[PDB]
């Protein structure tokens, strides 16, 4: 017994346990207190590890699904809680710890800094002069961008949203607390998922983006409009100004004069000054028009909350899920989606799995969306901006599907009841899986030798003296002639197919050449041989990252070797020496070969973008027209060869990560050798097995023995699958981690 | 006499004048850079202009050495005997790994402000007996 | 309760403790001594 | 040349010990009081006793043979 | 260059291959009622003091290299 | 080894089952009866139902059928231990295999003769040297 | 020879707790190769990969249990 | 075919043949050990190797020992 409220529902499928966990500190001074096998104590240092390892697996600690959902709910609002702590803890930083205001008086020669450095060991040469007598560290997080788009003119703003950041984390925590200890929903409200769906599309995702456009509408857009007029921050009115005093925004569009009755009578093309379809970008700060990025808003916003209607709730009208997935199967596939309904309303891994895979997905397609259409002003100028959000957004997108992996396995493992999957698409996809994996394995082999075989081809031509029988724009041509049609399709598209839109999506299919100050923002980028090569070496890596992990979910309950592998779970490290060796068979032991391709894969798209937009995008323009780029066009005649991506790639850009001591650079230059040390580091546990280590362990506590001095909770090697754990997680680290201060090192001292 | 004769010392050193005078600021004293080229003056440079240690074991270096290592070694031997000593103490408290996951908080402190007569304490349970344990009564491997 | 003072004793917050201590004890030393690589 | 040295002796310190590590316990540990009954080389003695990768002498070579190239290098 | 390399990577191998022999012998070779208590027996007889303390001057060795290395980094 | 009867579990098909082995070289075959039609998880993948009655089920290798009856045993609420497993040579002769005397191995049952025993501890085995140059290893003696 | 609450140290070589210490538990009958069931404090390794601890009791000889109580 | 012996520190707790996954043990009369039984190796022809018994077995070091020999399709757990 806690707080009482009164009820709160409405003749609402609300429905909760009023206190069935009470709030006590006890538990919280018995470490491992979830799992039965851990809550007597340790006895070798291995319990520890697994305290750890089984925190969030709520599955292996309760055998109750509704118990298991309140505690994912709860855990939601904190993560919540968590992301809010940060995100105020960013505009806070902003407010306090940054040069916002002048960068944005003139953001053409100033570096935006977010983040000071104490002066302590030396290590103050760190605030690096960018501009106006500002020191600090250069941010290559895009926030300026953002805070400039959204109309912020004021440190005291950026405070003001922090607090607000604060209050929101406080009140997430309070949530996740009320609704695990106070009020726990039943079982019965979690599964409501067509209500979900109709608020999630038209709540969540249509209500944001209309509160967003009507930001943008009577903030961003007036604000920003004098902004790029020239008029300096202090002279342009607050937000709340232009909603007192209408007549400023009349002013700045004149279809305001008429107000709301043009919207209400279909009569929409008077809004026609600030609802835009201009396409291309701003003139002045190489972005996106912002009135374009309003009417899109408006535009998503109806097509989300039209979306929140489709689904059945309290009131007949509406679809079942259950009957749509009921009707569709074919002469092909049995008797279709019947079972999906009663699987993805039952277990949280296939959720999960599904979400993880198209979440990252969608990461993935907001990096490639945002480098090319740079939404935000002056952020296609800020190369290390472009070239940091790209990959950030890369690898979060990258393990998110490889996640998407882990769960579909565990989903498998655990969830999976053969009596409710009898001839559904998910029983017959277990039926063939031979067929499916051998087939992924020759594509996989054959994308390889007709990728990675070209570039080895290539150099063994240049090496031999014959450059006529290379693989290149100068030789034996492999011209990517569909994306140079659909290319040329996106620049005919402003005048035929898109007659409304004045320019193009986006420059990089073809058209003019947008610089703003002296720098390219950007520019038709051309596809040839080179692009060619890599493009394909980016189906071969992502075919294989794809045949790893669907392998390791189609095979997680038999195989051939161990038709038994159910019983031995989603993670465990064999089943012995035996069978000529079952080392890695589990599904967990997939998800760990399937990180290193993943990496694999993400290092190849972020090399290529990142040497692509240095020579052929990127670079200055000179006042006669002409463009000049940061590596003058290298990519075409250097690409086509290992030797030329480790020589004029690697080994010329990483010229700026090692001279980078005596200077603000330098910690970029200490984390490269970071990095390094920790990719090596992993070797030892990738390399190694835990019984020799053991050994060693015990001759140690035999030193200890020999002083008294041993202690009760026994050492023991890492498990065989800890090891694994530990070489991957720091291979990952160690590799990105140098990835980061090189890329962060090169985009910095270019201009 | 004429001993260390590839090494001069950094007053006389000319590379270590032209680079001390622009000795950086470590901190917030405008002065750190000139404290810390007044100070470095005095030990044995080369002929790149930056300090060298001798730690062969003389006395006119024992400040490059010596003396961090006495304070080294008092400060580890200190943790290492009072962590020891604790070890010790929880192992009659019926459930041991207990009190090494969870830290008998008042007993461990207790310890470690006893640390400082450790190198006495030392050599008394080596006298006692109760440092060293007998080799007959320590777990062994087969060989 | 005896839980918070007991979570309060467990390794990693003591751990960590003792860590943020010592690192308060270097930096500050090396705030008003700076620059000490040998013993004058 | 004096930090090289001690790179170096470092490297030589650790290959002994992985290959010395190997050889006294080629018969037999606590995880294997029986290894002299196994052989040189074998795959490992499975999952059980904790697990018990690179268990044997063989592998005790394989692994001061990174550490040789390391020392070398 | 060629020549110190060279030699230098040969030896490495060949001192590798020592030990593992020695591994090997004390699998398939040695007779502990012949050699009791002799030099041999004596080195197995202490074996976890030989490898504690390798791998004590490893851990010193490692820790102070890499210390000096990263200050001066 | 007469002639095995029953009929197959009804199951719609998959690549996971019998390969070139089952013809030239050996196949296995699990039978067991069911007091009702119910679905089970085959080992090669996928679902299948057994019919009510006696079953026969033919399969690639002998772990196979020994997962299978595992899960017969131990996985529906009134248990089916009444399977048999054979192994089958292209000839056609039929070798019953389990359980081996008619009782479940785990369970003592009069008339096995002990194999593979030691009278000794394995820290009983002699030294190798002293075995060298034979056939034998320290466990074989 | 030996009684329940004797302490005894291990002498069977290949045991994990040779040189190690328990306590006796339990004598069995005459007939049994291994009656002297002792406990340890330590358990020794036993168990799947991962598992958080092992097994503590074990079965001996007479002539493997040294009294030192 | 793999090798699988049976000391006589076997306390008969039947987990060597509960464990095996392709029936190489049984449990016989014995009378050494309290229970009144040993385990056996009549079928090693079957035996895969995983070692799942010794994994299984709870006496101080096993009563069970597996050691691989020579591969056939049948220790090789071949479906083919
Ligand atoms: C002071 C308030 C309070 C109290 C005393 C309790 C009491 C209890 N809770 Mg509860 N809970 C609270 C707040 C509180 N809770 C909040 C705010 C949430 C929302 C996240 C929850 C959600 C919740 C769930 C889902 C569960 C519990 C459980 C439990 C029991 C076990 C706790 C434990 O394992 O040790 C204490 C553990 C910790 C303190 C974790 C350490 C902190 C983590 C590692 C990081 C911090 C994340 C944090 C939640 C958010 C960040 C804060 C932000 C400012 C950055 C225990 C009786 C568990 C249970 O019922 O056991 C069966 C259970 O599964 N609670
Ligand atoms: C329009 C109604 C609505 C909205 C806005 C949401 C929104 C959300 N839901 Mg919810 N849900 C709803 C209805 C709604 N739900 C219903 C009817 C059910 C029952 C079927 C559920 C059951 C459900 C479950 C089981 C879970 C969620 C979860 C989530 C969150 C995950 C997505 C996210 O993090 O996005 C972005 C995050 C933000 C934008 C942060 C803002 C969050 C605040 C509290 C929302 C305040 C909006 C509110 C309407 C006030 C607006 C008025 C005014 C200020 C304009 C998210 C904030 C998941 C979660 O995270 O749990 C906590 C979760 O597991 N929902
Ligand atoms: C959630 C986002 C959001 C928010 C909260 C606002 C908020 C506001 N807007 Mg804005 N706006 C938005 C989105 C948003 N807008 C979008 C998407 C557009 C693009 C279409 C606009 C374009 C816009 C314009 C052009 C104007 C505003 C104006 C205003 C202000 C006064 C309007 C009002 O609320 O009075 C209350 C509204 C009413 C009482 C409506 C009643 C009038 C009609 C006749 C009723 C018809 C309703 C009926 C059910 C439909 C049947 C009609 C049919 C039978 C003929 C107000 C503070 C006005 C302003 O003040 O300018 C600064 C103004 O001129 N907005
Ligand atoms: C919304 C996304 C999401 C959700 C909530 C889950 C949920 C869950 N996962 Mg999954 N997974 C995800 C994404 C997600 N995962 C991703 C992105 C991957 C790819 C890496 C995986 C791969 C995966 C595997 C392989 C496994 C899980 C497992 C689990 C379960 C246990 C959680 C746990 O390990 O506890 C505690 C968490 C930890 C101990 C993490 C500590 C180690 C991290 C990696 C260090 C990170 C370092 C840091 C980021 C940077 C360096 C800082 C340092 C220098 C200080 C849990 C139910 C486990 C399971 O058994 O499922 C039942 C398990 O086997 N997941
Ligand atoms: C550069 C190192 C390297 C190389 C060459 C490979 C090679 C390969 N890996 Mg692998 N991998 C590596 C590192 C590497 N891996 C690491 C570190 C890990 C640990 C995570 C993995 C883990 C891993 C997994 C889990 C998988 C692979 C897979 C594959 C195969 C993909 C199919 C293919 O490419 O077909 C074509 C082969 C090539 C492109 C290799 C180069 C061939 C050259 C260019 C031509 C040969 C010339 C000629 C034959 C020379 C003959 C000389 C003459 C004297 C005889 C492929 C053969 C996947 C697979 O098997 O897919 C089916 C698979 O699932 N890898
Ligand atoms: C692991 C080997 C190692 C060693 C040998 C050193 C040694 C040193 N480092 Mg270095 N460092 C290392 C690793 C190492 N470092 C690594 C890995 C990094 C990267 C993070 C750094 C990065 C680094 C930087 C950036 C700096 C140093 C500095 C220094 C010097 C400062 C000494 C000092 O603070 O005065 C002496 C300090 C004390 C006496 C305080 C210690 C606290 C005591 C215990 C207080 C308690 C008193 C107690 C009662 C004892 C009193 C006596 C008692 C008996 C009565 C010193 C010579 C600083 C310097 O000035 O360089 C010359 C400097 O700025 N280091
Ligand atoms: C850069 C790569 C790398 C590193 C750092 C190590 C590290 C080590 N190895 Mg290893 N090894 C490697 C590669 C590596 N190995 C590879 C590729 C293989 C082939 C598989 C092996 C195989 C191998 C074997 C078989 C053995 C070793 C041994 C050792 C230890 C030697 C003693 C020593 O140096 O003491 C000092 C330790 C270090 C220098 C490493 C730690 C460095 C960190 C920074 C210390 C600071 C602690 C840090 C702050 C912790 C906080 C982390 C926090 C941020 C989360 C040492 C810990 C031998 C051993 O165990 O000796 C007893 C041993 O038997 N290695
Ligand atoms: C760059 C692209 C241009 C090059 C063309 C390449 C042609 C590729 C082959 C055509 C696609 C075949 C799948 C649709 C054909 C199709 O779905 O037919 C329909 C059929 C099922 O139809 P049903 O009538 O059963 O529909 C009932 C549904 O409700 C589901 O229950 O699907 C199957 O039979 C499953 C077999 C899929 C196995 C084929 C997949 C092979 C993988 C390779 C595909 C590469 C595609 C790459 C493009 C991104
Ligand atoms: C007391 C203590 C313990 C244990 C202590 C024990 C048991 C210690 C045992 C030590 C043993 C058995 C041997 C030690 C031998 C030490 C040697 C041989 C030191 C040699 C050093 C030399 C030759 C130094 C020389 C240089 C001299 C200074 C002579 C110069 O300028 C530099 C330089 C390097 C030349 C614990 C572990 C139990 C608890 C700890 O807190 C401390
Ligand atoms: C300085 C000098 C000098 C001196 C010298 C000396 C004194 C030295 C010697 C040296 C030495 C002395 C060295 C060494 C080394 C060693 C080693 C390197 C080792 C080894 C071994 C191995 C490798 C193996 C082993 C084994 C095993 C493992 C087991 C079994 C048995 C056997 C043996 C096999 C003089 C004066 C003269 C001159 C001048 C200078
Ligand atoms: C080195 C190694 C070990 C030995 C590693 C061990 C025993 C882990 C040692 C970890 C120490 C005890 C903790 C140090 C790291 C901490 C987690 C970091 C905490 C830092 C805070 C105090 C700030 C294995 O057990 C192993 C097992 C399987 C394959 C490979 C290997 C392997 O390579
Ligand atoms: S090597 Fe390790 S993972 Fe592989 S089978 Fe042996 S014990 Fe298992
Ligand atoms: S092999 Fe070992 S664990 Fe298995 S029944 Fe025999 S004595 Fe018990
Ligand atoms: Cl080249």
């Amino acid at each position: 017994m806690t707080i009482s409220p009164p009820e709160r529902e409405a003749k609402a499928k609300v429905s909760v346990d009023n206190n069935p966990v009470p709030t006590s500190f006890e538990k919280w001074g018995k470490p491992g207190h979830f799992d039965r096998t851990l809550a007597r104590g340790p006895k070798t240092t291995t319990w520890i590890w697994n305290l750890h390892a089984n925190a969030h697996d709520f599955d292996s600690q309760t055998s109750d699904l509704e118990d298991v959902s309140r505690k994912i709910f709860s855990a939601h609002f904190g993560h919540l809680a968590v992301v809010f702590v940060w995100l105020s803890g960013m505009y806070f930083h902003g407010a306090k710890f940054s040069n916002y205001e002048g960068w944005l008086a003139d953001p053409t020669h100033i570096k935006p800094s977010a983040q000071v450095v104490w002066p302590i060991v030396g290590q103050g040469i760190l605030n690096g002069d960018v501009g106006g007598g500002f020191h600090g560290i250069q941010i290559t997080s895009g926030l300026f961008y953002l805070w400039r788009a959204s109309g912020f003119t004021d440190s005291y703003q950026l405070y003001c949203t922090a607090i607000g950041g604060l209050v929101m984390a406080a009140l997430m925590l309070f949530a996740g607390w009320f609704h695990y200890h106070v009020k726990a929903p039943k079982l019965e409200w979690f599964q409501n998922v067509e209500s979900m769906m109709n608020h999630h599309l038209a709540g969540l995702l249509g209500l944001g983006s209309l509160g967003w456009a009507g930001h943008q509408i009577h903030v961003s857009m007036p604000i920003n409009k004098l902004l790029d007029a020239g008029v300096a921050p202090k002279d342009i009115p607050l937000p709340h100004e232009f909603i007192l005093e209408p007549s400023k925004m009349a002013e700045l569009y004149p279809s305001f004069a008429q107000g709301l009755t043009p919207f209400f009578t279909l009569n929409w093309g008077v809004y026609s000054d600030f609802l835009t379809f201009k396409g291309g970008l701003n003139p002045v700060t190489g972005g996106l028009w912002l009135s374009d990025t309003a009417h899109h808003h408006l535009a998503i916003a109806v097509l989300f909350i039209i979306a929140g209607h489709m689904y059945r709730t309290n009131w007949g009208i509406g679809h079942s899920m259950k009957e749509i997935l009921e009707a569709h199967k074919g002469p092909f596939t049995g008797e279709g989606h019947k079972g999906l309904y009663e699987i993805l309303t039952t277990s949280w891994h296939a959720q999960l799995a599904i979400n993880l895979a198209l979440l990252g997905s969608l990461t993935i397609i907001v990096a490639q969306h945002m480098y090319a259409m740079p939404p935000y002003p002056y952020q296609a100028i800020d190369y290390a901006t472009q070239l940091s959000l790209f990959t950030h957004h890369m690898w979060i997108g990258g393990f998110l599907i490889v996640g998407a992996g882990a769960h579909g396995a565990i989903f498998m493992v655990r969830d999976y009841d053969p009596a409710k999957n009898v001839n559904n698409l998910l029983d017959r996809m277990l039926r063939h899986r031979d067929a499916i994996i051998s087939h992924l394995n020759w594509v996989c082999i054959f994308l390889g030798f007709h990728s990675f075989g070209l570039y080895i081809h290539n150099d063994t031509m240049r090496a031999l003296g014959r450059p006529q029988d290379m693989f290149s724009d100068t030789a034996i041509q492999l011209q990517p002639i569909f994306a140079q049609w659909v290319q040329h399709l996106h620049t005919l598209a402003p005048g035929a197919t898109a007659p409304n839109a004045l320019a193009t999506a986006s420059y990089a299919f073809g058209g003019e050449t947008i610089a703003v100050a002296g720098k390219v923002a950007m520019m038709p980028i051309t596809l040839g041989t080179a692009d060619f090569m890599v493009h394909h070496i980016h189906a071969f890596t992502i075919h294989v990252t794809a045949l790893i992990l669907l392998k390791g979910v189609l095979y997680a309950r038999s195989s051939r070797l161990v038709p038994d592998k159910a019983n031995l779970g989603f993670r465990f490290p064999c089943d012995g020496p035996g069978r000529g060796g079952t080392c890695q068979v589990s599904g967990w032991d997939h998800v760990f070969l399937g990180l290193f391709w993943m990496y694999n894969s993400l290092s190849i798209v972020i090399f290529h973008f990142s040497w692509k937009m240095q020579s052929d995008v990127w670079g200055t323009v000179s006042p006669d027209g002409s463009v000049t780029h940061v590596t003058l066009g290298n990519f075409a005649q250097s690409a086509i060869t290992i030797n030329g991506w480790l020589r004029d790639f690697l080994w010329a850009q990483a010229a700026n990560v090692i001279n980078s001591y005596g200077s603000a650079l330098s910690a970029y230059g200490i984390m490269f050798l970071a990095g390094h040390f920790v990719f090596a580091f992993s070797l030892m546990f990738l390399f190694s097995g835990r019984g020799y280590w053991q050994e060693l362990i015990e001759s140690i506590v035999w030193a200890h023995n020999k002083l008294n001095v041993a202690p009760a909770i026994q050492p023991r090697a890492l498990s065989i699958i800890q090891g694994r754990a530990v070489g991957v997680a720091h291979y990952l680290l160690g590799g990105i981690v140098t990835t980061w201060a090189f890329f962060l090192a090169r985009s910095l001292s270019i201009g | 006499a004429d001993d260390f004769a590839n090494l001069t010392p950094c007053s006389e050193n000319p590379a270590y004048l032209a680079k001390s005078k622009n000795f950086l600021n470590t901190t917030n004293d405008p002065n750190s850079g000139k404290i810390r080229a007044e100070r470095y003056a005095s030990a044995l440079c080369g002929p790149e202009g930056y300090p060298h240690l001798i730690v062969d074991g003389r006395f006119t270096h024992a400040g490059d050495f010596l003396i961090p290592s006495i304070l080294f070694l008092y400060i580890a031997g200190w943790i290492g005997w009072v962590g020891r000593s604790y070890l010790i103490e929880i192992r009659e408290s019926k459930n041991p790994e207990m009190q090494e996951v969870v830290i008998n908080v008042p007993l461990a402190i207790k310890k470690m402000l006893g640390g400082f007569l450790w190198p006495l304490a030392a050599v008394g349970e080596y006298t006692s007996g109760k440092l060293v344990m007998k080799d007959s009564e320590i777990p062994t491997s087969p060989r | 309760m005896d839980g918070l003072k007991s979570f309060l004793s467990t390794a990693p917050v003591m751990i960590m403790a003792l860590l943020t201590f010592t690192a308060g004890i270097l930096i500050e030393f090396n705030r008003f001594y700076p620059d000490l690589l040998f013993h004058p | 040349d004096f930090l090289v040295h001690h790179a170096i002796a470092l490297g030589l310190h650790t290959t002994a010990l992985i290959l010395i590590k190997g050889a006294l316990d080629a018969r037999g540990s606590k995880l294997m009081p029986d290894k002299k009954d196994f052989g040189y080389s074998f795959p490992c003695d499975g999952p059980g006793r904790g697990g018990t990768c690179d268990i044997s002498a063989w592998d005790a070579f394989y692994l001061a043979m990174f550490w040789m190239l390391n020392t070398l290098g | 260059a060629a020549l110190y390399t060279h030699h230098q990577y040969i030896a490495g191998f060949l001192m590798v291959g020592a030990f593992a022999h020695g591994a090997i012998f004390f699998v398939r070779d040695y007779d502990p009622v012949a050699n009791k208590d002799n030099v041999l027996a004596r080195m197995l007889e202490h074996k976890e003091a030989l490898i504690s303390h390798l791998s004590w001057v490893s851990l010193f060795l490692g820790f102070h290299t890499l210390g000096l290395y990263v200050h001066n980094d | 080894m007469t002639e095995l009867s029953g009929q197959p579990p009804k199951f719609g098909g998959s690549t996971g089952g019998l390969l070139s082995k089952a013809n030239r070289e050996e196949k296995y075959a699990i039978t067991w009866t069911s007091a009702s039609e119910q679905v089970f998880e085959m080992p090669t993948g996928g679902a299948a139902i057994m019919n009510e009655g006696e079953n026969l089920l033919y399969l690639a290798r002998k772990e196979q059928c020994l997962a299978l009856g595992t899960q017969l045993r131990t996985k529906f609420k009134p248990k089916i231990q009444d399977y048999k497993i054979y192994r089958v040579y292209p000839s056609g002769e039929v070798q019953y295999l389990h359980p081996a005397d008619g009782v479940f191995p785990e369970k003592v049952n009069e008339g096995r003769e002990a194999q593979g025993t030691k009278t000794r501890r394995i820290g009983q085995n002699p030294e190798p040297v002293t075995i060298k140059f034979s056939g034998k290893a320290p466990y074989e003696v | 020879a030996l009684n329940r609450g004797d302490k005894v140290r291990i002498k069977r070589t290949e045991s994990y707790w040779y040189g190690d210490v328990g306590t006796v538990a339990s004598v069995e009958k005459s007939g049994i190769l291994y009656p002297v069931i002792v406990r340890f404090d330590r358990v020794n390794y036993n168990g799947f990969s991962g598992s958080a601890s092992g097994v503590n009791t074990n079965n001996f000889a007479e002539n493997e249990l040294e009294l030192v109580q | 075919s793999h090798s699988v012996k049976i000391y006589d520190t076997c306390i008969g707790c039947t987990q060597c043949v509960r464990a095996c996954p392709l029936d190489v043990l049984e449990m016989v009369p014995w009378d050494g050990c309290k229970a009144a039984q040993i385990a056996s190796s009549p079928r090693t022809e079957d035996c895969v190797g995983c070692k799942r018994c010794e994994t299984a077995c709870p006496t101080d070091f096993l009563s069970i020992r597996v050691y691989l020999g020579a591969e056939t399709t049948r220790s090789m757990g071949l479906a083919y």
